[PDB]
Order: structure tokens, then sequence, then C-alpha cells
């Protein structure tokens, strides 16, 4: 009995650690993304643009 | 201001003052950065140096 419920717990585990990951990779690239648009505003902020730039 | 001049002579002074004002008013007008020009109105802009 003791046995059946810790071999459940590993497959837990498993599909837990799959989500996790899964979601870590979109949120690393989620901050560059975030950090890229930032420069950008950045630029929006010189006060040299024309327009059409 | 020199008294010694004759007309003709003060004549050819004013052809030579509107020269240059006419050059002044090029230089304020036609200047350019980028694209957009500088000096053609009283202007204010602030760059973002943080």
């Amino acid at each position: 009995q003791a046995q059946a419920q810790n071999s459940q717990y590993a497959l837990a585990r498993t599909f837990a650690t799959q989500k996790v990951s899964l979601e870590e990779s979109v949120l690393s690239q989620v901050t560059t993304a975030i950090q890229t648009a930032q420069e950008k505003i950045v630029y929006a902020g010189n006060g040299t643009l024309s327009d059409d730039d | 201001a020199n008294s010694t001049n004759s007309q003709s002579d003060l004549d050819s002074i004013q052809a030579e003052i509107t020269q240059r004002l006419n050059e002044i008013d090029r230089v304020s007008g036609q200047t350019q950065f980028n694209g957009v020009k500088v000096l053609a109105q009283d202007n204010t802009l602030t760059i973002q140096v943080g």
C-alpha cells in the first residue's frame, strides 16, 4: 500500500515537471520580448525623430 | 554713416546689406536634420538621457 502511494506521486511529479519546464521556456522568451520592446520605446523618446521615421 | 558717401554709394551699401539678409533668411528656413527643420520657429525639445 505504501509503495503504491509512492509510485503514484512519482507519476504526478513527472507531469508537473513537464508543464513547469514548458512554461519556463516561453517565459524566458517573454522576458526577451518585453526588453526589446522597452529598448525601442526608449528610442521613441529620441527627440530628433521625424514623423515618418 | 559717412557724410562723404554719395547717394549712389549708399544704394550700393544697401544692396550688399539686402543680400546678407537674404542669406540669413535662407539659413533660418532651409537648414535641416534628419529631414526636420530646426530654426524655422521657436522650438522646445526633450531628449531622454536616463
